[PDB]
């Protein structure tokens, strides 16, 4: 299967036509997506197969072929880019200053950009091109728009 | 059976379409990994 680093669409034939259910990141031979995209199911790449290795419904993250590899964090100051991959449309970078989710357990970066649910798993980058987390888990606000956490996993 | 198709490199791109606000929101994270607005 295709193991080249970069950003990937996650597709299903289980509904009408080919439907994009989300997006993920291939890095160092590990595929990283959000849990709500795959539900921990196996994936095809060519005639190659990708088996889940790690996941956590609460973090809403999952890794394939190996452990979570993405260790970069928002610095709390700088602007970032959502490498959005929306259904049927080309990969498009969108630059933004993250807001903040305040929680009992701590503060998390949040990005206020409004894309379809199939964009879930699109990566968020720092100025050096490093993935600081994934887009697609958050909240629907006073306005009706979507606000996503910058969801990053731990690297052990 | 879900499958993956490459959609690009992971690169910062100078002069990209800048947009979005920066809201500070009070949120709760449930056991099912669903966020919600505390108020
Ligand atoms: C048009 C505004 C909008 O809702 N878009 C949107 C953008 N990114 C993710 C979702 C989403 O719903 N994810 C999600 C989280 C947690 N559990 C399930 C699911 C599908 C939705």
């Amino acid at each position: 299967g295709e193991t080249t680093d970069g950003v990937y669409r996650v597709m299903t034939r289980r509904l009408l036509g080919s439907t994009q259910v989300g997006v993920g990141v291939m890095q160092e031979g590990v595929f990283h997506t959000m849990w709500h995209v795959t539900k921990g199911a196996a994936l095809r790449s060519g005639e190659g197969r990708l088996d889940p290795y790690w996941g956590d419904v609460k973090q809403d993250l999952v890794s394939y072929c190996g452990p979570w590899k993405l260790d970069a964090a928002w610095d709390g100051l700088s602007e970032v880019q959502l490498l959005a991959v929306p259904p049927g449309e080309r990969a498009k970078n969108i630059q933004t200053l993250p807001g903040i989710f305040k929680t009992k357990d701590g503060d998390i970066g949040a990005v206020a950009l409004d894309y379809p649910a199939g964009t879930s798993g699109s990566p968020i980058l720092d100025k050096c091109g490093r993935v600081i987390g994934l887009y697609g888990n958050g909240v629907v606000i006073k306005n009706g728009s979507y606000v996503s956490a910058i969801t990053q996993g731990k690297r052990e | 059976d879900m499958y993956i198709e490459r959609a690009g490199d992971i690169t910062w791109e100078k002069d990209a379409e800048v947009t979005g606000n920066s809201p500070r929101l009070d949120v709760a994270l449930d056991e099912s990994g669903d966020f919600s607005l505390v108020e």
